[PDB]
């Protein structure tokens, strides 16, 4: 029997409080499909191939062959614009400079690496080596309008401006900005002071080289990390095989092949004959284009999804929960994969939390004090107020606390001294 | 049959005659007259498309074989197949036809080029330097979305039948 | 080509149907495609054989009609909660989401009514004339160290001022719109500069 | 064929006999005697909620 998960009971009570005293800086991948094969068939030569009276035949059916050829082109083009919307989302192709000094952060394994022919990231070139025949029948595979050189570039123009100008670059014009200002900027938007980063910045620009590191070796030593472009590669693929293999079928015809059955008949049963094939061969194919459509209305899905994951969580720091990776999301870098797009989201996790003993208010003359950002706490002997996220001890004065009504309404209000400068 | 007759690798046994493939379709045969080994390759094919600037402009056009080495058929080879009619320019430009693979053609005589992928920029970063707005401007944008289809309905015997 | 989408909605549905239509005078291989020929031309032991074959055919062809119809059903419907889900929240509010309400910082919108469809009208902030500076993190002063409360420390090459991200407007060093934190030893970067007490 | 027919406005040529709508089914047509041109256009139908 599965099991749910680790029981754990939190002692909970109205007057303690846990705070956190540490965090932990954490980087997570997210796979997501973008576009998948663009495929054309030739309906004349694979209902028939070089028969000519077998064509004379089939054009008395219809303009089936029409209907398929154009759901078919309308799939390709989507899949284009599904690229569009995906990746081409800033109009100037921004470039790091030449010195890749950043506060100590170490962005060599997400920035374009020019030894490599293809100027790929080093992440990028594990993902396009991590995930992978002859059809005359009628079977072509377009080629996507832009190449992987120029998603690469996009990618890399999205990684120089969310590296050098913060979020602005995605409301206007690129503004530049100190990295460590705007990881400042950016743990003010969680709730946490500057001062928090900037007194242990090196601690912290370890922690994201670790975890850097750490995506790259799990990425290399786990083989199905990649599920999903794999799935639609193979969903592709034994969909085109199943089509081949439905040649070979007599559709409860004496024979099935075409020169076989031309040479072994009389026209008065062998159009019969023909008409049998041929109309199993034109289901055959209906099915698989009603099918193509199905997997084209899911992908496109899921490319929206992705365009909106680029739109919020890398051109700028999203509040929504959970929607940017586990825990308070602080930025996300993009990494281009084939049919597909690999996100990075770095987020912040608090840690080693401490239980202490809080109150709502704090009753000082006749006057109730509630504190204007922060929590009051006390170690046993003597209160301080510190904000929610980290602990941060501070005397409590009439600065960091308002005065609202007298303590007798309040419901748990406790008695102490209120400093004034 | 009809294909292309090639020298072949294929070394089967004696006893054997015939060779299909996948689809099970006889790719290679052996020749009755002497005994050597022979691949059935289909003729060259492929669709073709037509890049139009649009009757209202001009009445030239530029043909696109797809997926054709176009030895084998003002001529451009590209990955998608060979352009005739339009000559590949050393200049980028927006993508206005798309073609594939990174071409796109425009009417200016029709050109094929390399599509411009963005204005080129560079931000000066710096580890103490900042910028900082004077003044902004009130932007407004629109976004069209369609919301329902029409509603429609059959009837069945007055279309099955008369 | 603004209207793009309105149009390529009526296109789709007009040319289905026409194809629908325009499919009745298929032959299906019939001796004939009008079933009053049909019955006038052969017995009925035949005549069923010839409108059985010509009926599962425009069967099979309404059948295909009607799944089409439901494929771009489904998508209009995913349109149709992007759109209502825009309404909300744009329109019914701000929103802070990046692009999601138009390009740049997103202020107000207005709905306006369109054939099988609605267009709205983004109202958005755009920084604009933007100005180059020397900035530092902190500033220490008697031994500490001064942050910005909401501002960011700026310079124009002699004297520092404190001023908002998104607009340039100078305001003089005070300790009301900063605050202290421990000693000016730890931080990087750090300034020298005196700080107006009030 | 079962329809109404009315006076019609198509001015037919002196050799053409019929009429085709596109879905090929006959439209207008030319009665055999006095020569005159009419429309055939089919009964009131529809659906019942
Ligand atoms: C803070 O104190 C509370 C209670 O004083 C701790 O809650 C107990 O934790 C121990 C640790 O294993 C458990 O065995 C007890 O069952 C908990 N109490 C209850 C009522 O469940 C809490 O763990 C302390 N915080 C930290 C971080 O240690
Ligand atoms: C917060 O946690 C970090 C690690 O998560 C602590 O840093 C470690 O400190 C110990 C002792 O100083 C070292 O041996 C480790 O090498 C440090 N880790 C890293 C990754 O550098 C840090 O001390 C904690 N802070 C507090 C106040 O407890
Ligand atoms: C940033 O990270 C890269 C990659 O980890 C570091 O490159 C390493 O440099 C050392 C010595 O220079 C070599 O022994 C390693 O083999 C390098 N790693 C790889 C994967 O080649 C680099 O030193 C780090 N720091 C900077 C400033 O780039
Ligand atoms: C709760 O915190 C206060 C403030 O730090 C502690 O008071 C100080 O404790 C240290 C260490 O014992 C002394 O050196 C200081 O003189 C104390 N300051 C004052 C004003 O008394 C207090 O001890 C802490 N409580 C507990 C139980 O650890
Ligand atoms: C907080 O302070 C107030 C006033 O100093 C305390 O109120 C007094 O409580 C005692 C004990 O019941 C009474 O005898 C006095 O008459 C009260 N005086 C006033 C002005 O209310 C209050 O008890 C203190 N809080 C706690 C938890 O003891
Ligand atoms: C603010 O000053 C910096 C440097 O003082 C400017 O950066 C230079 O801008 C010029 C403009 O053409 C470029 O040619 C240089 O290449 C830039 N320097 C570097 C190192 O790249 C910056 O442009 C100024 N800000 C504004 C708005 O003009
Ligand atoms: C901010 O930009 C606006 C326009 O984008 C500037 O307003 C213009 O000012 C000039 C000079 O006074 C006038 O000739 C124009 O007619 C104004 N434009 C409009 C639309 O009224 C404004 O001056 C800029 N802000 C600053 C501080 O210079
Ligand atoms: C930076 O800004 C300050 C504040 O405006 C400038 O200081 C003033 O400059 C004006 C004109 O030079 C003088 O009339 C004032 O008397 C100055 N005020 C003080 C308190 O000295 C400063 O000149 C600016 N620096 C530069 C390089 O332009
Ligand atoms: C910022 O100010 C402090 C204090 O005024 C300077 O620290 C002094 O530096 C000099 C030379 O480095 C030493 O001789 C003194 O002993 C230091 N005094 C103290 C109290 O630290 C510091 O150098 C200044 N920094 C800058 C960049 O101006
Ligand atoms: C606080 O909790 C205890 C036990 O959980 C309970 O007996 C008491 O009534 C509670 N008091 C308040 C003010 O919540
Ligand atoms: C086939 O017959 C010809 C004579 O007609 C002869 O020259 C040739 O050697 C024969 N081929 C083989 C394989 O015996
Ligand atoms: C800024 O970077 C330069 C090299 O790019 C370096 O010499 C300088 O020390 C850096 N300044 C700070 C404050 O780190
Ligand atoms: C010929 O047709 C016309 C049509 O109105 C009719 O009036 C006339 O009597 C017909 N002639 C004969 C001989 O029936």
């Amino acid at each position: 029997t599965m099991s749910l998960g680790a029981e754990n009971s939190v002692a909970y009570s109205n007057n303690s409080i846990a705070i956190p005293t540490n965090f932990t800086i954490s980087v997570t991948t997210e796979i997501l499909p973008v576009s998948m094969t663009k495929t054309s068939v030739d309906c004349t030569m694979y209902i028939c191939g070089d028969s000519t009276e077998c064509s004379n035949l089939l054009l008395q059916y219809g303009s089936f062959c029409t209907q398929l050829k154009r759901a078919l082109t309308g799939i390709a083009v989507e899949q284009d614009k599904n690229t569009q919307e995906v990746f081409a989302q800033v109009k100037q192709i921004y470039k790091t400079p030449p010195i890749k000094y950043f506060g100590g952060f170490n962005f060599s394994q997400i920035l374009p690496d020019p030894s490599k022919p293809s100027k790929r990231s080093p992440i990028e070139d594990l993902l396009f080596n991590k995930v992978t025949a002859q059809k005359f029948k009628g079977l072509t595979v377009l080629p996507p309008l832009l190449t992987d050189e120029m998603i690469a570039q996009y990618t890399s123009a999205l990684l120089a401006g969310t590296i050098t100008s913060g979020w602005t670059f995605g409301a206007g014009p690129a503004l530049q900005i100190p990295f460590p200002m705007q990881m400042a900027y950016r743990f003010n938007g969680i709730g946490v002071t500057q001062n928090v980063l900037y007194e242990n910045q090196k601690l912290i620009a370890n922690q994201f080289n670790s975890a850097i590191g750490k995506i790259q070796d799990s990425l290399s030593s786990t083989p199905s990390a990649l599920g999903k472009l794999q799935d639609v590669v193979n969903h592709n693929a034994q969909a085109l095989n199943t089509l081949v293999k439905q040649l070979s079928s007599k559709f409860g015809a004496i024979s099935s092949v075409l020169n076989d059955i031309f040479s072994r008949l009389d026209p008065p049963e062998a159009e019969v004959q023909i008409d049998r094939l041929i109309t199993g061969r034109l289901q055959s194919l209906q099915t698989y284009v009603t099918q193509q459509l199905i997997r084209a209305a899911e992908i496109r899905a899921s490319a929206n999804l992705a365009a909106t994951k680029m739109s919020e969580c890398v051109l700028g720091q999203s509040k929504r929960v959970d929607f940017c990776g586990k825990g308070y999301h602080l930025m996300s870098f993009p990494q281009s994969a084939p049919h597909g797009v690999v996100f990075l989201h770095v987020t912040y996790v608090p840690a080693q939390e401490k239980n202490f003993t809080t109150a709502p208010a704090i009753c000082h003359d006749g006057k109730a004090h509630f504190p204007r950002e922060g929590v009051f706490v006390s170690n046993g002997t003597h209160w301080f107020v510190t904000q929610r996220n980290f602990y941060e001890p501070q005397i409590i004065t009439t600065d960091n606390t308002f005065v609202s009504g007298n303590c007798d309404v309040v419901i748990g209000i406790v008695n102490n001294t209120v400093y004034d400068p | 049959g009809t294909g292309v007759l090639t020298e072949s690798n294929k070394k089967f046994l004696p006893f054997q005659q015939f060779g299909r493939d996948i689809a099970d379709t006889t790719d290679a045969v052996r020749d009755p007259q002497t005994l050597e080994i022979l691949d059935i390759t289909p003729c060259s094919f492929g669709g073709v498309s037509v890049i139009t600037p649009g009757t209202n402009t001009s009445n030239q056009v530029a043909v696109l074989y797809q997926g054709v080495n176009c030895t084998e058929v003002n001529v451009f080879q590209t990955r998608a197949g060979c352009l005739i009619g339009a000559e590949y320019v050393n200049n980028s430009y927006e993508c206005d036809i798309p073609i594939g693979a990174g071409i796109c053609a425009s009417y200016q005589s029709i050109i094929a080029y390399t599509m411009s992928l963005g204005a080129e920029n560079s931000v000066a970063y710096s580890n103490n330097s900042i910028a900082i707005p004077t003044n902004f401007t009130i932007s407004v944008t629109t976004e069209i979305l369609p919301v329902s289809m029409t509603k429609t309905s059959v009837d069945c015997t007055m279309y099955i039948c008369g």
